[PDB]
RNA sequence: GCUAGUAGGUGGGGUAACGGCUCACCUAGGCGACGAUCCCUAGCUGGUCUGAGAGGAUGACCAGCCACACUGGAACUGAGA
RNA sequence: CCGCAGAAGAAGCACCGGCUAACUCCGUGCCAGCAGCCGCGGUAAUACGGAGGGUGCAAGCGUUAAUCGGAAUUACUGGGCGUAAAGCGCACGCAGGCGGUUUGUUAAGUCAGAUGUGAAAUCCCCGGGCUCAACCUGGGAACUGCAUCUGAUACUGGCAA
RNA sequence: GGCGGCCCCCUGGACGAAGACUGACGCUCAGGUGCGAAAGCGUGGGGAGCAAACAGGAUUAGAUACCCUGGUAGUCCACGCCGUAAACGAUGUCGACUUGGAGGUUGUGCCCUUGAGGCGUGGCUUCCGGAGCUAACGCGUUAAGUCGACCGCCUGGGGAG
């Protein structure tokens, strides 16, 4: 009971010597129920067959995410070029009131508490490319403690 | 309940006054730095004996004169 | 691809080009019609659009348009005033609201509801 | 450092664990050793020594995790001339609650946390998370 | 680029009370680039059209100031103009 | 309020692209017209201009003179300096900002509080009283500073060595 | 910036050192103090060889021209208001930075100096090494990743130099 969504394509289709050329692209995105989430890219001669390259790649094992239980602890760095980012928790209990523009990163594990819209670049590719490579950076509730004793 | 100022010795013209202005202490909500801007502590002096190089202490007296309402006390600072 | 000869005429059809030159107070106003015109042979063929002159202190001379239908727009009235340049009009920079005072206008069409102020037909 | 008393301690330990290192050395000095007191309690660090006593160096022993800095996300806001002080109902409650920052009022150095239970305000040294 | 009773002493005075607040005299002293001259355009404030808010902005609810009510400058009379 | 007497007696504006929102049947030839960012009309004009249906909301609908919105911006409280704009060939000294760093030391600023101010409509929260939404209010509160003092010693400034 | 012959005098900067003696006398700067590539003003001239201008014959769709003999100024400049542009780490003051090794270089401690430099060490320069940092060219510790004292400059189109 896996769940499948896209977030961006490009319009890719020029002039050349010569009328006009044409391509076919995406960014997608993957979960399991239990706190995991993931994503990747395709290209084909058909539109959705460039989604299934996509989600066929986003089916990649799936990072867990720090989730306890309804909300999450620590804003990691999604270091990006100038995007910056930071995610802003929320206490439990009101919403997921993230950027659409990438939400659907957050969205298909179900996870109910987490916000901030696109704060330095309002282009998906940059914002999706940060967060995802925030989460697999991440520490569990039990590694804190090891960082702060043993 | 004196005031008690740390007035420097800067200037000397008549026989039993002398002006010992330093920085007014009286602060506003500014950057970050010290209240550095002047006042003209006039002192009505009678025995000279801070003379050029010392650091005095000042103290709330009657103006009998033009804003010349301070006396001194003591040296908190030795003549350099 | 080329700044100083892309700028000008791209892609976009609604454009910001206008030129809407002095300001001294506000641009809207009471207009006292201080002489009436009714010349001037161009390729849009003008006939019975009878322009005017506005005495405002504004630095140079200014003109403002006769805003939609009602003959009797008198060169002693003082009608309002408003900004929007139509197409066809050069010289021109405002166009006026005509239908207070004697003026009229608006002579039994209908349609106009709230759009300039009328009453209902035989409904 | 002469221009940033005792800033060159919070940047060389975090070049220090992010270098791959165990170690990183200096000079004691007048707040520096107490950093070092408050982080051996707050475990963020393995251990410190002060060693020569006569007159000492600054030793941390640094806790290299994964190969990546424990302190990568610090930072040290107050500077020369421009203090920065915080009243008790005022002072940091960091990462939605889970903490934690560094101060300094009158009874040493110690945590936000530490200042807080106290009841006290204080100058604000680094949020450390 | 600014000081004139202005700046400091001298002493007369007299203010409910400070003083070049000021007469007269001995005398040239006061400030300035750690803003001395001189002015822009402004009613100001608790409050708030708008609240993470930090800024854009408004004096005009109630008074609190004025300041008047013809242009008024002003003394009289009244505890109080 | 209680009996009779009738659904009686009470509703419309923007309009209708796409913006939050529902569309065709046609007209006139960038005619005449909206002109806000867009977008529209160059003989098949979705909103221009007539009409037919229904829509957004219901004493309410469009819209206006402007300024900030979203948008992040004169930033002690909030910053970019390869970029818009962006370390200005060049530094004799005169004022200025930063002056080594620790012991013995101080408490003026730093902080904690004692007591006062901010009588009354707050903003923030609860409890009511009119039939009650309003409205009319009662209660609790929180107001960086300023005063006038009991403390506490890590910073800001110092004194001694 | 800016010369190249070697040298008389005045002898910029050096800056490698046994030491000696006082204790921050210290950093870094605006308006300023000087210097200041291209250029005007020059006042009298020093007046090669080339070549903008100067003079022509030529090849001419008009050459208002390049040649090609002739051709000055530029060559430099005693003296001196010289702002100044293209002198981009698109970028100043710098202290720690001690996984480092690899060259170009250079003053130099130590060797049976058997040696084409072996054991080393500071400087003036470059090669290109992690954890981070992280668009794509990758940049990878003195360097943009932390961290700091300002003397700035940074007010968006067109207003403009």
């Amino acid at each position: 009971e896996l769940q499948e969504k896209l977030i961006a394509v490009n319009r890719v289709s020029k002039t050349v010597k010569g009328g006009r050329i044409f391509s076919f692209t995406a960014l997608t995105v993957v979960g399991d129920g239990n706190g995991r989430v993931g994503f990747g890219y395709g290209k084909a001669r058909e539109v959705p067959a460039a989604i299934q390259k996509a989600m066929e790649k986003a089916r990649r094992n799936m990072i867990n995410v720090a989730l306890n239980n309804g909300t999450l602890q620590h804003p990691v760095k999604g270091v990006h070029t100038g995007s910056r980012v930071f995610m802003q928790p929320a206490s439990e209990g009101t919403g997921i009131i993230a950027g659409g523009a990438m939400r659907a990163v957050l969205e298909v594990a179900g996870v109910h508490n987490v916000l901030a819209k696109a704060y330095g670049s309002t282009n998906p590719i940059n914002v999706v490319r940060a967060t995802i490579d925030g989460l697999e950076n991440m520490n569990s509730p039990e590694m804190v403690a090891a960082k702060r004793g043993k | 309940k004196i005031r008690t100022l740390q007035g420097r010795v800067v200037s000397d013209k008549m026989e039993k006054s002398i002006v010992v202005a330093i920085e007014r202490f009286v602060k506003h909500p500014i950057y970050g730095k010290f209240i550095k801007r002047t006042t003209k502590l006039h002192v009505h002096d009678e025995n000279n004996e801070c003379g050029i190089g010392d650091v005095v202490e000042i103290r709330e007296c009657r103006p009998l004169s033009k804003t010349k309402s301070w006396t001194l006390v003591r040296v908190v600072e030795k003549a350099v | 691809a080329t700044v100083n000869q892309l700028v000008r005429k791209p892609r976009a059809r609604k454009v910001a080009k206008s030129n809407v030159p002095a300001l001294e107070a506000c641009p809207q106003k009471r207009g006292v019609c201080t002489r009436v015109y009714t010349t001037t042979p161009k390729k849009p063929n003008s006939a019975l659009r009878k322009v005017c002159r506005v005495r405002l202190t504004n630095g140079f001379e200014v003109t403002s348009y006769i805003g939609g239908e009602g003959h009797n727009l008198q060169e002693h009235s003082v009608i309002l005033i408003r900004g929007g340049r139509v197409k066809d009009l050069p010289g021109v920079r405002y166009h006026t609201v005509r239908g207070a005072l004697d003026c009229s206008g608006v002579k039994d069409r209908k349609q106009a509801r709230s759009k300039y102020g009328v009453k209902r037909p035989k409904a | 450092s002469m221009q940033d008393p005792i800033a060159d301690m919070l940047t060389r330990i975090r070049n220090g664990q992010a270098a791959n290192k165990a170690a990183v050395t200096m000079p004691s000095s007048k707040l520096k050793v107490a950093i070092a007191n408050v982080l051996k309690e707050e475990g963020f660090i393995e251990d410190f020594k002060v060693e020569g006593d006569t007159k000492p160096e600054l030793e941390l022993t640094l806790k290299y995790f994964q190969g990546k800095a424990v302190v990568e996300s610090i930072q040290r806001v107050s500077r020369p001339g421009l203090r920065i002080y915080k009243r008790k109902d005022e002072l940091p409650k960091v990462m939605a609650g889970l903490g934690i920052a560094v101060v300094s009022t009158s009874k040493g150095v110690m945590t936000d946390r530490a200042a807080r239970q106290a009841g006290l305000g204080g100058e604000i040294i680094c949020y450390v998370a």
